[PDB]
DNA sequence: GGGGGGGGGGGGGGGGGGGGGGGGGGGGGGGGGGGGGGGGGGGGGGGGGGGGGGGGGGGGGGGGGGGGGGGGGGGGGGGGGGGGGGGGGGGGGGGGGGGGGGGGGGGGGGGGGGGGGGGGGGGGGGGGGGGGGGGGGGGGGGGGGGGGGGGGGGGGGGGGGG
DNA sequence: CCCCCCCCCCCCCCCCCCCCCCCCCCCCCCCCCCCCCCCCCCCCCCCCCCCCCCCCCCCCCCCCCCCCCCCCCCCCCCCCCCCCCCCCCCCCCCCCCCCCCCCCCCCCCCCCCCCCCCCCCCCCCCCCCCCCCCCCCCCCCCCCCCCCCCCCCCCCCCCCCC
């Protein structure tokens, strides 16, 4: 139809948690929206090939993790991996 | 297109089999293939070339 | 009914991210339960890292809203973010710098 | 129902604009030949980008070049742009 | 003299003043309408009768100035490597050969 | 022992029409196979990106064609397109 | 004798010659070694990440080939 | 006794010709294999290597260093020298976007 | 200019690693025909955005002139690779035990499919309100005109005495 | 020998002459427009809940191939002598930056109409799926053939030195 998905409400939530009294101009939100899409396309891409190379058809959290280790620079990878792990573990702790 | 140029490169060397070196000669030697094929060709080496200013003795 | 995001303790949309993975699938492709969860966490974390730094910069300039110029000072300013984000940031200009031999 | 023929618009990238771009790029002194060289380099860059953007436009059977067309064309050539799409 | 020598900055002083100025700002440095005609003219020579969303043209301008500015930083490194402070066509050419471009 | 598909025999056939009396070394064949796999990947990839940009699900010869115009340098593209239209035609008209 | 010094002046000198280089400063040898170390770290790190993910203990030619491709350094002739 | 000496730069040009003619590897193998294994050991222990893997790594490295020497030479020549120096390798990596 | 010593080339030759030609197989593609389902193209339809046309005014641009600066060239020097001859301990090729890399064959959490359902972003549309940038208005600087010794602080002889 | 006290000699290091009209610059201030900000539904959209597959893991089985070693072979490092080359300095002319002046074209503000494009709705040519038939390509094993490539001999040409 006409409705286009955006990550802006989610970026605002995160901005409020790190800088409660800080706003973001629309130009700036546009950049953040492109940045997020870009990173996601890159991770899904690496996860797919990764799966492919291993004759697997399922993309699991394990492929996403390796995708992340291949894409992020040293320290950003460690913190991201630990936040990824934390959210999976919590998620599965409810089921 | 590549076999045709690699094939000429080997005939002009009076040899029967196309090698990686022949493929490197044909590819770096054609503007359009060179542009299209950025991969490293294992075992191909480089096109011979010495900068004019290094070749010398001058006079 | 708890959302999958809430169930994972995240601000980024797990259901949507799961949807987008299923459609970039590849035929008989399957997407595991937790792949979207892990993805939303990486995305939310990177976003948090960039805003933390842009927000510091909009602050050292006595200003309230983050602009592309602040995003650009924050990214070029951090070795890892700079390495990860090669995109051109419209409106961000450059980091001031003049070579010592020109002064 | 009318016209206007576009010619020599590359001279619209004037010597002052090129000097401003060089200043932002940290350049202190500029030789007289830099200007025609910069124009040539910009023409090639835009030709390559406009060529791909127009190819996406036609593929989609549109007559209007969209910001998305430019953004995908910039991406294919390794020059990702954020602020319109990416 | 009478009203003595009218003040004059030495060559280079205003140029440094300029780098400080443009390096801290973010506006587009090429005039807009002339850049729009250049775009229409190159497009037209590929396919006649094309229209343009105004933001499509703005995207090409941001990309172009970001490409030129980064090319002048590299060109400036080639001049200084050669012990000059003046960039020359050969500096631009060296930067593009190493970058792997050409024309 | 599981089958590894390769383009080698088809590369060899094309070789024969081109230089009927020429051969090709093993290391050279391996390179050609890498080359063929690489080009098919860049092409299917662009073609499916084209399909997605246009909110479509079918990869038709028209996407393969625009992808070739985006991937190949002028002359190469001119002839390639020409070779493509020519195979489709000859195939469309058959039993 | 450190491993990186196994990459010797003579070998570095031969690479430069194939690179059309005529005269070499003495400091070039250590610099080339640092550069090779960084190149090899970037590539091995990616190869080994593909190995671990596949749950193997043997880095394969394909892991190296996919690592090189990821870095924009595509190699032909070793699979893939 | 036998006093015959080539002028500085003559053997060097002969080497350039010989090495641009050939395609073999130029770094001795075992030394390179050892270097690879040591660098890998910091990312994971008890690792083994297919032979074709070490070879691919050597082919990629040598193509990379040779191409880096071509740009490096261009930088030395741009500065009117014929001798490559670390600053030329540095200028060349800086422009390539590799930075280090 | 010649010799003197080398490398290099050309043509020819031989063995051997590499390549090929053969037969044989079989699970797996490949193709067929038939049936059913689905992506999509046309065809309006309506709305949204893009050239276009108008007018007014000031910042941007161009041209010009002058002088200072900077690049190029040339020379010289000390110094740093190139070349040479010499010496030698690891590397290279071949052979052999051992250990994961595949290959296989299930079964079970896990994932999908289908159906239903209750939230959940998502424009749209006034509407108020609220940061921001530009304009103004002073205020504290870094250099262009150079400047003019005046010190410490090595530095390199220099010379003479010890 | 050698060493030590002169002895200029820059040299760099403040230092002490005066900027001084821009150059920011920083604080203040105020309209303004865009950015939210509720409303307002609302198609979407993501969650649940059975119901039904299903793919992947995992142990087991298999078995090329990796590491390791020994025996055999080769590249490296070297200290030294030489000469050129990079560097440094000086000199000089040309070129480009600063400034001035005048001008105008880009900008800004409005609207407006018409293209054109998206969205939906209708329809249907086209692709998939399926089962069956069939061919079939990669592999194993084999195993004769062969193109290559190092080697050799003889000759020619080049370079360096005299």
């Amino acid at each position: 139809k006409t409705r286009k998905e955006s990550y802006a409400i989610y970026v605002y939530k995160v901005l409020k948690q790190v800088h409660p009294d800080t706003g973001i101009s629309s130009k700036a939100m546009s950049i953040m929206n492109s940045f997020v899409n870009d990173v996601f396309e890159r991770i899904a891409g690496e996860a797919s090939r990764l799966a492919h190379y291993n004759k697997r058809s399922t993309i699991t959290s394990r492929e996403i993790q390796t995708a992340v280790r291949l894409l992020l620079p040293g320290e950003l990878a460690k913190h991201a991996v630990s936040e990824g792990t934390k959210a999976v573990t919590k998620y599965t702790s409810a089921k | 297109e590549v076999l045709e140029l690699a094939g000429n490169a080997s005939k002009d060397l009076k040899v029967k089999r196309i090698t990686p070196r022949h493929l490197q000669l044909a590819i770096r030697g054609d503007e359009e293939l060179d542009s299209l094929i950025k991969a490293t060709i294992a075992g191909g080496g480089v096109i011979p070339h010495i900068h004019k200013s290094l070749i010398g003795k001058k006079g | 009914a708890v959302s999958r995001s809430q169930r994972a303790g995240l601000q980024f949309p797990v259901g949507r991210i799961h949807r987008h993975l299923k459609s970039r699938t590849t035929s008989h492709g399957r997407v595991g339960a937790t792949a979207a969860v892990y993805s939303a966490a990486i995305l939310e974390y990177l976003t948090a890292e960039v805003l933390e730094l842009a927000g510091n910069a909009s602050k050292d300039l006595k200003v309230k809203r983050i602009t592309p110029r602040h995003l650009q000072l924050a990214i070029r300013g951090d070795e890892e973010l700079d390495s990860l984000i090669k995109a051109t940031i419209a409106g961000g200009g450059v980091i001031p710098h003049i070579h010592k031999s020109l002064i | 129902r009318h016209r206007k023929v576009l010619r020599d618009n590359i001279q619209g990238i004037t010597k002052p604009a090129i000097r401003r771009l060089a200043r932002r790029g940290g350049v202190k002194r500029i030789s007289g030949l830099i200007y025609e060289e910069t124009r040539g380099v910009l023409k090639v860059f835009l030709e390559n980008v406009i060529r791909d953007a127009v190819t996406y436009t036609e593929h989609a059977k549109r007559k209007t070049v969209t910001a998305m067309d430019v953004v995908y064309a910039l991406k294919r050539q390794g020059r990702t742009l954020y602020g319109f799409g990416g | 003299g009478g009203v003595k020598k009218p003040h004059r900055y030495r060559p280079g002083t205003v140029a440094l003043r300029e780098i400080r100025r443009y390096q801290k700002s973010t506006e587009l440095l090429i005039r807009k309408l002339p850049f729009q005609r250049l775009v229409r003219e190159i497009a037209q020579d590929f396919k006649t009768d094309l229209r343009f969303q105004s933001s499509a043209v703005m995207a090409l301008q941001e990309a172009s100035e970001a490409y030129l500015v980064a090319l002048f930083e590299d060109t400036n490194l080639c001049a200084i490597h050669a012990k000059r402070v003046t960039i020359m066509p050969k500096d631009i050419q060296l930067a593009r050969r190493i970058r792997g471009e050409r024309a």
